[PDB]
């Protein structure tokens, strides 16, 4: 309600105890905001770990996706934060979830150079050559950006499956 | 390509 907005900004700007307080007072943990973000998919972008434990605890929908089909697993793999990564891959996120492109999480570890996440993602069985739209496979986006580490990464993962 | 990406701003969008 009015709460979801509260929430939503508490989220995105790193007010935990705010988060904490809008929460039990009934708060809907899965309020969106006008490009359907979830207070999830916004800790999980802007590296808020501990309000990413506090939302996953107190019922959010792990795989909720937005407007352009990413889940909060899109926006922490793009952003490069680990322990949001690997907090969302213990508690149900889809690791081979696709935007609306057919962009993985892999595919963006890939392209904004998180070497660490791309790790992390396979471990937790990401498909090593998922393609987008455009046939693109996260090894292509590695290779695209210059970051041919995460190529050979990815390149021993598929000669192994 | 954009140098971050974020909540209803595709991956793919021109640059
Ligand atoms: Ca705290
Ligand atoms: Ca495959
Ligand atoms: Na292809
Ligand atoms: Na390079």
């Amino acid at each position: 309600s009015d709460l979801g907005k509260k929430l939503l900004e508490a989220a995105r700007a790193g007010q935990d105890d705010e988060v904490r307080i809008l929460m039990a007072n009934g708060a809907d943990v899965n309020a969106k905001d006008e490009y359907g973000a979830t207070p999830l998919h916004l800790a999980a972008w802007t590296g808020h770990l501990e309000i990413v434990e506090v939302l996953l605890k107190t019922g959010a929908d792990v795989n909720a996706v937005d407007s352009v089909g990413y889940t909060p697993l899109h926006l922490a793999a793009a952003e490069g934060h680990l322990e949001i990564v690997e907090v969302l891959l213990k508690t149900g996120a889809d690791v081979n979830a696709q935007d609306a492109q057919g962009i993985t999480p892999l595919h963006l570890a890939a392209w904004y150079g998180h070497l660490e996440i791309v790790e992390v993602l396979l471990k937790h069985g990401a498909d090593v050559n998922a393609q987008d739209k455009f046939g693109k496979t996260p090894f292509d986006l590695a290779i695209d950006n210059g970051n041919e580490d995460i190529a050979e990464v990815l390149q021993k993962a598929a000669k192994l499956n | 390509k954009s140098i971050r990406i974020g909540p209803g701003q595709a991956f793919y969008a021109x640059p």
